[PDB]
Formats: structure tokens, C-alpha cells, sequence
């Protein structure tokens, strides 16, 4: 996902390139790296916009059992869709 | 009986190693928090000491 | 050549079998530890026995807390060992101190005084990732000596 | 010989009666995966109406009175008589 | 009563392979015995359970000869049994590809990874420091 | 309710008195205590072969530290610090920063293994769930370095254990 | 784990000095900086097998500063509890004093006995041993609907298992040649030690706690509690075995009575709320925000509780201010009581005695804390 | 009236050189019957080092206190308890100070 | 009402508030508290022996056994050290306390030829704060090392220590002690605004 | 909804001793056997 | 017979009349209006009131005692080196010792 460093090691969820001058680069010489293959950042655009009839909408993951507090988001403005404090996702109407 | 009473400036006799003529105290009321309007900080004295070096490790 | 080393695989063969320890109480781990003796998790059926034995014993397995008063105490015993010795840290505490980490009595997990091979991470280490303080080991013994 | 019903005569006869709860005793009655979910029952509150923290206090009676600066600190701790279901 | 013990024996070695089965599962495994299989399993792994026999009876979870690069066959420890270790090894009734499979996410790693140990590509630790920058320029 | 333990010798005469003379002339009690030991002998050994067969657990069991993840990607860790204070180790050191994209989650998330004594009060004060004790015991290493884990780097390493995660967490809400 | 520097006369102990403290993990001091709720698996710790015997001394010492009486239902799984780590105090109790004379068959003839009790704790709470579970707030999670059935199961086949030890060790010639008259101590100078666990109440003395002081509902559940005639340690083992086969009589009781309703404390100043509900609500989650980070924010003026435990008395000592920080509790565990014995019960007895006093006492070196 | 703790004023003085005389004596038995370790007559040096820090007299119950705490730190030793070389080495030899200066202090990294 | 506690037995427990009140020294009683069915009294350091004889044996409070000799630290005070001698009677099952006050540096008068178990207790309170007592048989270190400085919980000094690093370092045999780097303990600053409760707060 | 039915029936040892004698108490029994080995083995 | 503690297992009569006879005259040589000399005599008056009145009589020794008779004259064995500590060192007659700084509230 995250762009390859032209030093070696691979940029994790934040650009961090580590510095050719920088000593610390001896604790990935022989043992690999753990980065990981899904990020994030790029999995919140993945995901579709949900459209709404009313007004105002409540988020959830999937009620008591997926981790969520329910937080009901104003969706007035049309530029720009209206997202939640905890999910990516995000509301239209 | 026997009371031997001696009127002396007190003296640190259970102390650890050279730090302490070296670092400086500072006792003062700590202020009330700008977000929080509450005064239960207060009123209540506190006797911080100056902090040192400090690094990423 | 070929021979000499299947012939090392035979010695490292040997200490992979059996494995006799002097396990270290001192410790709410002590438990956890005698709870290898425990039939439902058995220990025994390796080649690992509680006769102890503290001169000549191979892998001594410090269990839990290291204060400063048994910090030498756990040194001499150290040095009194036969050559071939691993040590496992079983416990948070034998880590790093899980708890006590920031008091004053405490060393800082075994390290600093004798050196670890493996680490048992678990407060209360189950049976089964104490399992992994035999099994892991035997797998570890790969050496390659060569010359 | 591996056979049960021959070793099952034999555990009996050395000392004290056996054969019923085995020393592994975990083949019935044992459920896995605990049961279907269940609902979890709520307290005197949660029902709303007359549910105010003025009635429930908590922490509000706590204040220590100081105290004046033949009596005893309780009736004697009266001896309890030898047990019904088994003398000595 | 010895006659017949001695045919369940008998009957056991006969359903495990045979001559070469038997001696295999021997030779690898603590103890042998016959029971029935799920089969189903990333990486040939046999986990024949279900067997009534004894406290905890969720027998035999046989590891599969090489699951990634290792060639376990002579030396095998719990590094195996990929997702399925909550219900037909330790804890639930149903079997993992039987009964009840686990919900799809589509973020889980399809192949299981073995034990970090010594070998390489082994846990190392980092910081999420950016620094505070210095300004020299000519 | 006053049980008693001592007997005040039970020997009188002649037939209560050469019984008990009889087990220190001659034996009984050793033969007694042989009884024992023998049908304990004869009754199948309670053992489990460890990497074949596997002990009994529990469907919320705490070992291992793994964040979880919402279903449509998307890191459920929100920074809140809240799982720092409540940890008595004071093991987990946490740094935030908005991600430039609006929402507010993690930089640094390093739960190291040489402190925490496995509380779960972690498991129990996150209010948005996102560690979720997974129940595994493969982790024994080599090093210090191999055992404390880093920034959310191997904890997002945590998701090849998050099918069981998502299982055992179907006890948690309404409780068992 | 134990120093004890030995003055050896010619072959009998005259002087002997336990020189013990050697695990001063120093939970006193570090305390201080925690709250209430992250102080708890603190006092799991101190005593290497006691879990609900032990946060439970401590649990009823912070409902003492907040005048709370914990639900009906929570007292009666913190009774079911108490009295299966009763059961599990004196398993080591036996085990290890036998372990340490030299017994090889009982230790393990009750180690798979103990790791299926364990079972019991590992399906009720996340940890093996050490189960952060007696709260502040009663009792933290509910047993499981499986748990119960097995509670009866396991006291069913309980019954030919305590069974095993009264037909193996109390008949035997060599036991009773060892551990009868070593260190006879019944006289009222023990109660100036005060020893109070198994010496006391297992000598003489007809004092106990559980009778005299209720914690959580007693009374209302039968008690047999053994006393001996002399100070001995064979006295002091058979009255460990009667208590180990008059506390089932407690468990069974326990799973006839069961009230069905809440686990937790009904106010949510204190107890932390359930989370279906929490997750809805804006008063539970400011609750759930506020009762962790800060404590609970507790009455000011000090406490003082002693559960009976098989070993002693947890003796905790809370003093507190109106912060969420304890300043200085301590809990005076047997350890203290049992070794200031050791200069009286040595004397005129030989090496191997001082192995038996030891064991029958229980000194586990966790108590050395405070 | 108050309590004086052991003696009074100068009766503490000579319970010092009390304690010092006994000290003096005890340094041959730290190393025949302990362990060589350095030298007896830097051992001696060792003492007197101990006490010019302790040049600070005010009070008879500073000094008293500290005679008690001398009557065990020092008899330790006498009634030989476990310290195997490891304990009961006061002197530091296994770390290097940094000497008080302006230009020392300031290069290397202090305050 | 469900959730508080009850109390019944407080007059009861509150006429000894009265009693050893009236046997009325200025060398003893000072001042005495009761509250939640549990009686702390403290009393001058001078007289500690005659008041422990007192409440031994008595026919009225007969205590005869001392469970806890804990010792309460606290810089607030020109006396630094409360130590609290708590007392449990068997015959008439209740509980006191023996509450007493000590300064920096004054010994007290120790409870030795009263209680045979108070000489492990009062060698731990001059281990962990440095309180010496008199009249004491063997005063020798429990918990602290056989070389350390200071007293353990004073809270004079840091929760880390001073010689906390241990190392097995170029020396073969001799371990490392005067090094005094650490891991930083995350001190939080949680206090929270607003007092919580009632008749506590005092006037200026 | 989380209940506990009561199954009680045996409940266990309340003051229960199972210490039964077994194989034949001596006395005067097994000393007849004893002397009585003696006298078969001399003859 | 057999007591519960390593006290002897005898009950000596009239010897507990002895030892409560001979603490009233110690009472009465330094204490007189203080209330330690009066707190004491009215409860072992009314104690040799009630032993006096029955002889050898089981209830008798359960009388504010709870144990064996000779566990009572233990309980009352050690009061007359109370008494005499008292007669010593009194407290019980004078009051002028220092009251402390005005600092007790936590
Ligand atoms: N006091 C004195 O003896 C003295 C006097 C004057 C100068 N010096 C100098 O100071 C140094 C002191 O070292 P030492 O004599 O104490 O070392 P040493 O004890 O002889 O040990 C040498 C170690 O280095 C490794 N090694 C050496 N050469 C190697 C090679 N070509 N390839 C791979 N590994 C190699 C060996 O490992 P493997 O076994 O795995 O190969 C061996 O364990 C010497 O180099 C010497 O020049 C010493
Ligand atoms: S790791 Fe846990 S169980 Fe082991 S000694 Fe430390 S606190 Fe005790
Ligand atoms: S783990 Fe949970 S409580 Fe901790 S910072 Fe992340 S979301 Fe907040
Ligand atoms: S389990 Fe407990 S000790 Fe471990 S990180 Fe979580 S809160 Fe901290
Ligand atoms: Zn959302």
C-alpha cells in the first residue's frame, strides 16, 4: 500500500523513512521489518457512502456487539459528507 | 527525669547519595486548570521538585 | 564432513530428550511451575524431572520476582552450574518486573543479573504457554557446532 | 490386561469403595460452549420513577464525632455448644 | 474379558494405516488411537477428534508435514492449527468448517504464519517519533 | 460449631487395646496405605499430550494483547488514553495525533510483555472494544526486542488471531 | 527462598532466627500512586494461592469507607468463592508441608484435583490464578449458566478425594511419630503472638471470625469449626483436613441458596456500567470515563478489616483522603504472626522439626509484604 | 521532660570513638574470613571517609541515631550475614564520576 | 433502602469513649474518636507500656492479642509518624485502636515486655521509616538490604530508589549497585475539581 | 436469563468418614494366622 | 477433665476467693478518688458476690467468663500485676503531661 523508501525499509501507517545518517537501521539488517498490508487510510475511501433519507442519522457498528458509542451526525451541509468521530463512515442527504 | 534539651538547626541524617544540595525545591500552591472552574486543587500546599534531563529513549 | 555432523546432531539429541532443572520458587509463579508436576498438564512425559538436584541440574528456570536481597543469591547458583546451561525467565516479573517494575527493591527482570535464553511472558504462566519453556527450548537446540 | 470390568473388581478391594466418580470423572454432564444467550437481569434501578441519588446516599453518613476528651464493649462472647451432626 | 481388550488393540492398529501407519503416528506422536476426522484444514493438518475416551476429549490435532518451510515431521510443536483452535481444539462445541465458520472481514491473513523464534523475519520494536527538526542551511 | 479432633485414648481392655498393639508389632496400616496407592495405580493416568491434544479454556480467557478492527477496514483505537490509566503496570505508552484526514487516532502503541501482569482492565475500560484479549500462549522469544511489541505494528498482526476474536467476543456482550 | 541462620547446640535448634523479608517486592509504597480499582490486583499477589479469599479483605475494607453493602446475589458468589480458595488454601497446605518432608504420592494425588478447580476460575474470570474479580463494586462479571452444574459435579466426586489423604496420612505410624509434639503451644502467650488462623483456633482457643464477625451472609449457612486439645502440628493438620471436610457442607448450601438478580453494586457511581448500557446512555459513559482514570473518590478517615483467611488474617489497613489515592494501607498478613513463633517453637527440637513447623504453620514468603 | 535517645551531648562523642575502636579491629576478619577483595590498609582509608561526612555536629539525637544505625550497618559484619563481596561494598569502583567544573561538566552533559 | 449500611451498635461501642475518658490522665487519653463501630484513641508518646498494660488482663476490656502495629507517615505535621497499635479482643470481640504521634528523630517507649509478636512489627516501622524504639532486644533489618541507605517509604525521597540497577558488569563476581538510571514512571496529575463531599471541608 | 437450579442430593461428606476396616480386623485374628504360618512352616 | 490452653487441668475453689480478697487492698494504698480505684472494686465485688452465692457450679464459672474456672482465675491472675503496675506507675491520681499541636483531622 504505503510507498517503498529508496533506502530499503517500508514506510509504515505514518511517513516514517528512516535517515541514511541515523545509526538505528542495524535492527532490520537479517531479521525483516513487520509492516502491515492493509492500511487504514486507504480503507476508509474504499468504503461507500451511505445515503439517508431523514435528516439526522445514528452510527453504529452492529448494536452491543460490535464497539461503538451512538453518535447521531447533522447532515445539512451538501458539500462534503457528514462523517462519525469513530467509523470512516460516511453520510449523504 | 533526664530531659536534655538542645535547641539546634535540624540536620539530614537518613539521606541518600549527593542530589540533594544540588537540586532546588519549589513550594507553591499549584493553580487552577483554564478548562476546569473548580477549586479543589487549590487551597492545598505542594512541594514539587525541579525536573531534570529528559530523552527519547 | 557427513559424519561428524549427524555425529553433532546425536549431542544435541541428547539434551533435547532430557532436560533435568532447578526450578527457583520465590514466587506466586512457584505454582504455576509446580503445576507442571500436575498430571493434567504433564511434564514428566518429556524428559524433564523434579528431582532438581541443584549441582547437577542443566536448565535453571527463575520463576518470578528478583529482589535486591536475592540478587546475589541467584548469581552464585548461576556459576555453580555444569557448562551446557539455559535459563528460563517464567513470569512477567522474571521479564521485566510486571508489577514492581518502578519500586526500589526490585531488579529489573533477571537480565541485568544473569542472562536469559527464553522468555515466558504469561502472569500466571498457564501450563500450556509453560509448555513453550520445554518445547520452544528443544526446538531452539539447533547450535551448529561445527568446529 | 487393559479390560475394565476386571480392573473395576480390583480398586475396589484395595481399600474403600470405588467404581462411581473416576479420576479424570470429565465424560457427562460437561457443557461446551456454555449455553444459547441469556439476558442479564437489572436492580432495584434501571425502571424509572423514584430513582433519585438523594434517597440512594452511598457515601453521605460518614463524619467522625469526636467523643467526650461500668461498661462493656459488647455482651461476652458466649460459647457455642458441640456440633449435632458429628461429636468428636 | 483380556480377548476382547486385546482385539480393540488390534482393530486400532488396522484402522490408522496399518504396518507403515501405525509406526508412523508412534514414532511422531505421543500416543496412538482411532477416532473420528474433520479434515478440513489450511495446510494437510488431520485433527481426528469427537472420540468420547477420556477428561478434555478433543483428541489428536495431527500437524501437517511442512505448513509453510519448516518440514515438520520429526520435530512439530503448537505453532500449528490455524483458526480453528477456539472450537475443535479448546473451548466450543461445533466444529470450525462443519457446523459454524467464522464471519468473513476480508482484512484476515488467508495463510497462518508459524512461531517467531530465532530464525529471520522476527519481531523488532520502533518509535512513531518525527523528531524535532534542526534548521542549518548555506 | 465445636467439632473436636482428639479421641482421649479409645483403648479400655483386652479386645480395643491389642488391635492397636497389633499395628506396631506387625504392620496393617502400611498395607492400608499400600490399598491406596494400588488402586490409584490401576485407574487410567488424566494427561494431555500437549502439541496433539489440548487443556480446557474459557470463551473470555486474557494471554494476549491484539487490537481489533471494524468489518469494512478501518482502525477501531480511537487514542483516548483511557487504557493507560486504567493499567496498573503502567504498561501501555500511547501518543496521539489527528491523522490529517479529520479523525483522531494512534501514532505510537507499545504494550510491552516485560511489564503487564495480564489484568484485562484494558479489555474492560476501552469503550470502543478494540483490544480484545485473544487466547493464545504461542509468544515465547529469544530477546527483550522480540517481546515487547511495537507502535500497533505487530498488534495489527493481532487480525490472523481476530477470527477467534470475533467468536469469544459473542460471550462479552450480554455477559456469559 | 527462606535464609534461616540455624545455632546448633550439638544436634537440637536453640536459636532459631529467620532472617526472611528476602521478596520485599514493596507493594506499601507503590500502592500510593495507584487508585482504588488499579490497586486491586495488587493484593491477588501478595498470597501465592488465595484470589478470593484474598480482594475480598480488601474489597469489603473500601465498601467500609463507602458505606456500601454489596447485592444479595454478589454475596452469595463471594461466599461459593471464599470457600473454594478454603478449599484451595489448604490443598498447599498439605501438599507442600508434604512435599517438604519427603510424602511423593499426595502432593500429585491432589495437583489434578487442583487443576480441574482451576477450570472453575478460568471459565468465571480471563486468568488462570490471579482473577481480578472481587471489586470495589461486589463482584465485577456473572458466572455462566455451565459453571453451576459443575460446582455440584465436582463436590460429588470431592467427597471419595478428601477421602484419599484421611486414609493414606492420618493412619500412618511414621506421621505420627513425626508431627505429634512439635512445638506444643496452646498456652496464653500464643494469644500474645497472636497467631489467629490455625494455631489459635487449632489449639485450645474456641475463637474464630467467621462466627463471631458476618461479612457476607453468614449465619444463615452452617459452620463446624475444629479445635484440638494440644499445640502440636499433628493437631494443627487434622483440623486443616476437618476444614477442608467441612467446607462443602458451605458450597452445597451455597448452590441451594442462589438469588437470582444483580452482580454488580445498583449504583453506577461506583460500579462500572454494563455495556449494552453504556454504549446508548450520556450519564453511564461520563460514569464509565470517570471511574476509571480517577478512583472513585472515597470518604476521608481510615478502615480496618480482617477476613478469615485459612492461612491468618488479612489485616488491611486503609488510610485515605479525599482523593482518589490511598495514602498508605497495609495489610498485616500471617507471615508476621507465624514467624515471630518460630524463636518459641524451635526450641528443644531437632533440623527435620523445623521442616514441620514451617508446613503446618503454611508460611508462604508472599505474606513477608508489609 | 524529652527524650535524649542514648546519651546527652557529650556522652555521644565517646560512643563514637566507642564505635570506632570496635570498627578498627573488625577490618582483618572482613578479609581473612570474607574475602581479599582489596586491601587492609585502604580498608582502613574506607572508614575514615565514612566519618568526614559526618562532620556535622549539632545534636546529641543525630548523633546517637546515627551510632545505632552504625551498631547495625557495621555489625553486620562481626556476625557474618549474606553479602558474598556483591553486598556490603560501599565504595564505588564499577561506575566513573564526573569531577565538579565549568568547562568538565558542561562538555560531557550536566544539569 | 437497598445499598447503604446499617449501624445499631455505635451507642454501645461509644460508652468506652466515656470509660477510659474518666480514668482521665493527661498523660494518656488527649483525644478520642469514634466512628462506623470502631474506637481510636491517641495517646502522648511518654506513656506507652502502662497503657498497654491497661486494657490487658482488665476485667472490663480484656484485648490480651495485638493484630497490626502499622505506622501512618504523613509531612503535614510537625509529629511526622502516627503509629497505630490495633488491638482485638477475643472474649469480648471488638476491636481498638492505640493511635500514637513521633517526630523526625525521638524513640518511643516500646511495647517489648507487653506483647511478645510487637518486637517483629517494631523492628519493620525502623526498616521502612526510621522510628527508633527503646528498651527494644535486637534491632536488626527485615526487609531493606544489608547495605542500604535511607528509610524504604519515606515519602522524603522517590518511588524508584537510589541504587535500583543491578549489573553483572566487568568485575567476575562483585554486582553493580550505585547506578541510579531508570525507566521514567509516568506520574499522572489526576485530582478532581470540585469537592466531593460534605461536612469535611474546613474554614481558613 | 442466568439462573441456578439446585441439584442437591448427595451433597458430600457433612462430618462423613469413610475409614471402614477392611481385609479383616486383627485383634486376635491375624495373629492366629501369624503363629499359625509359623507353626505350618516349622512342620 | 481437661482445660482448652496449657493451663492446669484442676479447678482450686476458694483460691480465685484468695486472689480477688488480696487485689481490693491493693487497690487502696494510692488510688483513692480517682475513678480507677472506683470502676474496678464495683466489678469485683459484684463478680465475689455471684461466686459466693454457688459453689462448683458450672453455670457459676460461665458467669461474664465464658470459659473454665481455671481459665477465669487466669483472666484475674495477671490483674494483680496490673494493680501493682498501676500502684508504680500512676496516671490514674495526676494529670499535667503536654497535650499535642492542633493537628489530628485528615
Ligand atoms: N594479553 C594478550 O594475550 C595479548 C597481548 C598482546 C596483544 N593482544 C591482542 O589483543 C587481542 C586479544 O584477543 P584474545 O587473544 O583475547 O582473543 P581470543 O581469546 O583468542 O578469542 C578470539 C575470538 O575471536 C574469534 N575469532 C578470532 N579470529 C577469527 C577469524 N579469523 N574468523 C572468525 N572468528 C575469529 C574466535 O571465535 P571462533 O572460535 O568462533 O572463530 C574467538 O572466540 C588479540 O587480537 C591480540 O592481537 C593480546
Ligand atoms: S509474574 Fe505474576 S504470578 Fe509470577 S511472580 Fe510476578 S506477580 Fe507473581
Ligand atoms: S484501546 Fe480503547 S481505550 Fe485505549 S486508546 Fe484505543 S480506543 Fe481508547
Ligand atoms: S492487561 Fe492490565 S496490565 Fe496488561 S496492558 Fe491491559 S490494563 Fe495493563
Ligand atoms: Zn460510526
Amino acid at each position: 500500500g504505503v510507498r517503498t523508501s529508496p533506502t530499503g525499509e517500508k514506510v509504515t501507517h505514518t511517513g516514517q523513512v528512516y535517515d541514511d545518517g541515523d545509526y538505528r537501521k542495524v535492527r532490520f539488517v537479517g531479521r525483516q521489518k513487520e509492516v502491515n498490508e492493509n492500511f487504514a487510510i486507504d480503507l476508509i475511501a474504499e468504503q461507500p457512502v451511505s445515503q439517508v433519507g431523514s435528516r439526522v442519522i445514528s452510527c453504529d457498528g452492529g448494536g452491543g456487539a460490535l464497539g461503538h458509542p451512538r453518535v447521531y451526525i447533522n447532515l445539512d451541509k451538501e458539500t462534503k459528507t457528514g462523517t462519525c468521530g469513530y467509523c470512516g463512515l460516511q453520510f449523504r442527504q | 527525669i533526664t530531659v536534655d534539651e538542645k535547641l539546634d538547626i535540624t540536620t539530614i541524617t537518613g539521606v541518600p547519595e549527593e542530589h540533594i544540595k544540588t537540586r532546588k525545591a519549589r513550594i507553591f500552591v499549584p493553580a487552577r486548570n483554564n478548562m476546569q472552574s473548580g477549586v479543589n486543587n487549590t487551597k492545598k500546599w505542594k512541594m514539587e521538585f525541579d525536573t531534570r534531563e529528559r530523552w527519547e529513549n | 564432513e557427513y559424519v561428524v555432523a549427524k555425529l553433532d546432531d546425536l549431542i544435541n539429541w541428547a539434551r533435547r530428550s532430557s532436560l533435568w532443572p532447578m526450578t527457583f520458587g520465590l514466587a506466586c509463579c512457584a505454582v504455576e511451575m509446580m503445576h507442571m508436576a500436575a498430571p493434567r498438564y504433564d511434564m514428566d512425559r518429556f524428559g524433564v524431572v523434579f528431582r532438581a538436584s541443584p549441582r547437577q541440574s542443566d536448565v535453571m528456570i527463575v520463576a518470578g520476582t528478583l529482589t535486591n536481597k536475592m540478587a546475589p543469591a541467584l548469581r552464585k547458583v548461576y556459576d555453580q552450574m555444569p557448562e551446557p546451561r539455559y535459563v528460563v525467565s517464567m513470569g512477567s516479573c522474571a521479564n521485566g518486573g510486571g508489577y514492581y517494575h518502578y519500586s526500589y527493591s526490585v531488579v529489573r527482570g533477571c537480565d541485568r543479573i544473569v542472562p536469559v535464553d527464553i522468555y515466558v511472558p504469561g502472569c500466571p504462566p498457564t501450563a500450556e504457554a509453560l509448555l513453550y519453556g520445554i518445547l520452544q527450548l528443544q526446538k531452539k537446540i539447533k547450535r551448529e557446532k561445527r568446529l | 490386561a487393559s479390560a475394565t470390568r476386571f480392573i473395576q473388581w480390583l480398586r475396589n478391594w484395595a481399600s474403600g469403595r470405588d467404581l462411581q466418580a473416576k479420576l479424570q470423572l470429565r465424560y457427562q454432564e460437561i457443557s461446551k460452549r456454555t449455553q444459547p444467550p441469556p439476558k442479564l437481569p437489572v436492580g432495584p434501578s434501571h425502571k424509572l420513577s423514584n430513582n433519585y441519588y438523594c434517597t440512594r446516599d452511598g457515601r453521605r453518613e460518614a463524619m467522625p464525632p469526636s467523643i467526650v476528651m461500668a461498661v462493656s464493649p459488647a455482651p461476652p462472647i458466649k460459647r457455642w455448644e458441640l456440633s449435632q451432626d458429628e461429636p468428636y | 474379558e483380556l480377548l476382547q481388550v486385546l482385539k480393540r488393540g488390534l482393530q486400532q492398529v488396522s484402522g490408522h494405516g496399518g504396518l507403515r501407519g501405525y509406526l508412523r503416528v508412534l514414532f511422531r506422536a505421543n500416543d496412538v488411537r482411532v477416532g473420528t476426522l474433520v479434515g478440513e484444514d489450511k495446510y494437510g493438518n488431520k485433527y481426528y477428534e469427537d472420540n468420547k475416551q477420556f477428561f478434555g476429549r478433543h483428541r489428536w490435532v495431527i500437524y501437517t508435514t511442512e505448513m509453510n518451510g519448516k518440514n515438520t515431521f520429526w520435530d512439530v510443536d503448537g505453532s500449528m492449527v490455524p483458526p480453528e483452535w477456539h472450537r475443535w481444539l479448546h473451548c466450543m462445541t461445533d466444529d470450525p468448517p462443519t457446523v459454524k465458520p467464522p464471519t468473513a472481514r476480508k482484512f484476515i491473513w488467508t495463510n497462518h504464519k508459524f512461531n517467531l523464534s530465532g530464525t529471520p523475519q522476527q519481531y523488532v520494536p520502533y518509535s512513531t517519533t518525527r523528531k524535532k527538526i534542526q534548521e542549518w542551511v548555506p | 460449631t465445636y467439632k473436636y479432633v482428639n479421641l482421649r485414648e479409645p483403648s479400655m481392655d483386652m479386645k480395643s487395646v491389642t488391635d492397636r498393639a497389633a499395628q506396631t508389632l506387625l504392620w496393617t496400616e502400611l498395607i492400608r496405605g499400600l490399598g491406596m496407592t494400588l488402586s490409584y495405580l490401576f485407574r487410567e493416568p488424566a494427561t494431555i499430550n500437549y502439541p496433539f491434544e489440548k487443556g480446557p479454556l474459557s470463551p473470555r480467557f486474557r494471554g494476549e494483547h491484539a487490537l481489533r478492527r471494524y468489518p469494512s477496514g478501518e482502525e477501531r483505537c480511537i487514542a483516548c488514553k483511557l487504557c493507560e490509566a486504567v493499567c496498573p503496570a503502567q504498561a501501555i505508552t500511547i501518543e496521539a495525533e489527528p491523522r490529517a484526514d479529520g479523525s483522531r487516532r494512534t501514532t505510537r502503541y507499545d504494550i510491552d510483555m516485560t511489564k503487564c501482569i495480564y489484568c484485562g482492565f484494558c479489555q474492560e475500560a476501552c469503550p470502543v472494544d478494540a483490544i480484545v484479549e485473544g487466547p493464545n500462549f504461542e509468544f515465547s522469544t529469544e530477546t527483550h526486542e522480540e517481546l515487547l511489541y511495537n507502535k500497533e505494528k505487530l498488534l495489527n498482526n493481532g487480525d490472523k488471531w481476530e477470527a477467534e476474536i470475533a467468536a469469544n467476543i459473542q460471550a462479552d456482550y450480554l455477559y456469559r | 527462598v527462606l535464609r534461616l541462620v540455624m545455632e546448633l547446640s550439638g544436634e537440637m535448634v536453640r536459636k532459631c532466627d529467620p532472617h526472611i523479608g528476602l521478596l520485599h517486592r514493596g507493594t506499601e509504597k507503590l500502592i500510593e500512586y495507584k487508585t482504588y480499582l488499579q490497586a486491586l490486583p495488587y493484593f491477588d499477589r501478595l498470597d501465592y494461592v488465595s484470589m478470593m479469599c484474598n480482594e475480598q479483605a480488601y474489597s469489603l475494607a473500601v465498601e467500609k469507607l463507602l458505606n456500601i453493602r454489596p447485592p444479595p446475589r454478589a454475596q452469595w458468589i463471594r461466599v461459593l468463592f471464599g470457600e473454594i480458595t478454603r478449599l484451595l488454601n489448604h490443598i498447599m497446605a498439605v501438599t507442600t508441608h508434604a512435599l517438604d518432608i519427603g510424602a511423593m504420592t499426595p502432593f500429585f494425588w491432589m495437583f489434578e484435583e487442583r487443576e480441574k478447580m482451576f477450570e472453575f476460575y478460568e471459565r468465571v474470570s480471563g486468568a488462570r490464578m490471579h482473577a481480578a474479580y472481587v471489586r470495589p463494586g461486589g463482584v465485577h462479571q456473572d458466572l455462566p449458566l455451565g459453571l453451576m452444574d459443575d460446582i455440584y459435579e465436582f463436590s460429588k466426586n470431592f467427597s471419595l478425594r478428601i477421602d484419599e489423604l484421611e486414609e493414606m496420612l492420618t493412619n500412618n505410624r511414621i506421621w505420627r511419630n513425626r508431627t505429634v509434639d512439635i512445638g506444643i503451644v496452646t498456652a496464653e502467650d500464643a494469644l500474645n503472638y497472636g497467631f489467629s488462623g490455625v494455631m489459635l483456633r487449632g489449639s485450645g482457643i474456641q475463637w474464630d471470625l467467621r462466627k463471631t464477625q458476618p461479612y457476607d451472609v453468614y449465619d444463615q449457612v452452617e459452620f463446624d469449626v475444629p479445635i484440638g486439645s494440644r499445640g502440636d502440628c499433628y493437631d494443627r493438620y487434622l483440623c486443616r483436613v476437618e476444614e477442608m471436610r467441612q467446607s462443602i457442607r458451605i458450597i452445597s448450601q451455597c448452590l441451594n441458596k442462589m438469588p437470582p438478580g444483580e452482580i454488580k453494586v445498583d449504583d453506577a457511581k461506583v460500579s462500572p456500567p454494563k455495556r449494552a448500557e453504556m454504549k446508548t446512555s450520556m450519564e453511564s459513559l461520563i460514569h464509565h470515563f470517570k471511574l476509571y482514570t480517577e478512583g472513585y473518590q472515597v470518604p476521608p478517615g481510615a478502615t480496618y478489616t480482617a477476613i478469615e483467611a485459612p492461612k491468618g488474617e488479612f489485616g488491611v489497613y486503609l488510610v485515605s483522603d479525599g482523593s482518589s489515592r490511598p495514602y498508605r494501607c497495609k495489610i498485616k498478613a500471617p507471615g508476621f504472626a507465624h514467624l515471630a513463633g518460630l524463636d518459641k517453637m524451635s526450641k528443644g527440637h531437632m533440623l527435620a522439626d523445623v521442616v514441620a513447623i514451617i508446613g503446618t504453620q503454611d508460611i508462604v514468603f508472599g505474606e513477608v509484604d508489609r | 521532660v524529652k527524650p535524649i535517645f542514648s546519651r546527652d551531648m557529650n556522652e555521644a562523642k565517646r560512643r563514637v570513638r566507642e564505635l570506632y575502636r570496635a570498627w578498627y579491629r573488625e577490618v582483618p576478619n572482613t578479609v581473612h574470613l570474607f574475602q581479599l577483595d582489596i586491601s587492609v590498609k585502604q580498608g582502613r582509608d574506607k572508614v575514615r571517609e565514612m566519618f568526614k561526612k559526618n562532620a556535622h555536629i549539632t545534636d546529641p539525637r543525630v548523633v546517637d541515631l546515627l551510632v545505632i544505625k552504625g551498631k547495625m550497618e557495621l555489625e553486620e559484619t562481626i556476625k557474618v550475614w549474606k553479602q558474598r563481596t556483591h553486598v556490603m561494598r560501599f565504595f564505588h569502583e564499577t561506575e566513573a564520576p564526573r569531577p565538579k567544573d565549568f568547562l568538565s561538566k558542561f562538555y560531557v552533559g550536566h544539569d | 433502602t437497598v445499598r447503604p449500611r446499617n449501624d445499631v451498635a455505635h451507642k454501645q461501642l461509644s460508652a468506652f469513649g466515656e470509660y477510659v475518658a474518666e480514668i482521665l490522665p493527661k498523660y494518656v487519653q488527649q483525644v478520642q474518636v469514634s466512628c462506623f463501630n470502631e474506637l481510636e484513641i491517641c495517646i502522648h508518646p511518654d506513656g506507652v507500656i502502662p497503657v498497654l498494660t491497661f486494657l490487658r488482663d482488665h476485667s472490663n476490656a480484656q484485648f490480651k492479642s495485638l493484630a497490626d502495629l502499622t505506622a501512618v507517615d504523613i509531612p503535614t505535621r510537625q509529629n511526622r509518624f502516627e503509629i497505630v497499635y490495633n488491638l482485638l479482643s477475643l472474649r469480648f470481640n471488638s476491636r481498638i485502636r492505640v493511635k500514637t504521634y513521633t517526630d523526625e528523630l525521638t524513640p518511643i517507649e516500646s511495647s517489648v515486655p507487653v506483647y511478645k509478636a510487637a518486637n517483629w512489627y517494631e523492628r519493620e516501622i525502623w526498616d521502612m521509616f526510621g522510628v527508633f524504639f527503646a528498651n527494644h532486644p535486637d534491632l536488626r533489618r527485615i526487609l531493606t538490604d544489608y547495605g542500604f541507605e535511607g528509610h524504604p517509604f519515606r515519602k522524603d525521597f522517590p518511588l524508584s530508589g537510589y541504587v535500583e540497577l543491578r549489573y553483572d558488569d566487568e568485575v567476575k563476581r562483585v554486582v553493580a549497585e550505585p547506578v541510579e538510571l531508570a525507566q521514567e514512571f509516568r506520574k499522572f496529575d489526576l485530582n478532581s475539581p470540585w469537592e466531593a463531599f460534605p461536612a469535611y471541608r474546613q474554614p481558613p | 436469563v442466568k439462573q441456578d437450579m439446585p441439584p442437591v442430593g448427595g451433597y458430600g461428606p457433612i462430618d462423613y468418614k469413610r475409614n471402614l476396616p477392611r481385609r479383616g480386623l486383627s485383634g486376635y485374628s491375624m495373629f492366629a494366622v501369624g503363629i499359625g504360618a509359623l507353626l505350618f512352616g516349622y512342620w | 477433665t481437661g482445660l482448652v490452653g496449657l493451663a492446669v487441668c484442676e479447678t482450686p475453689h476458694e483460691r480465685l476467693k484468695i486472689l480477688y480478697t488480696k487485689i481490693l487492698d491493693v487497690l487502696g494504698h494510692i488510688p483513692k478518688n480517682a475513678a480507677y480505684r472506683k470502676y474496678t472494686e464495683q466489678i469485683t465485688n459484684e463478680k465475689l458476690s455471684m461466686v459466693k452465692a454457688e459453689p462448683d457450679v458450672k453455670k457459676l464459672e460461665e458467669r461474664l467468663q465464658g470459659g473454665q474456672i481455671e481459665e477465669v482465675i487466669l483472666q484475674a491472675e495477671n490483674e494483680l500485676s496490673l494493680a501493682r503496675k498501676m500502684i508504680q506507675w500512676k496516671p490514674w491520681e495526676p494529670l499535667v503531661e503536654e497535650p499535642p499541636a492542633s493537628q489530628w483531622k485528615w
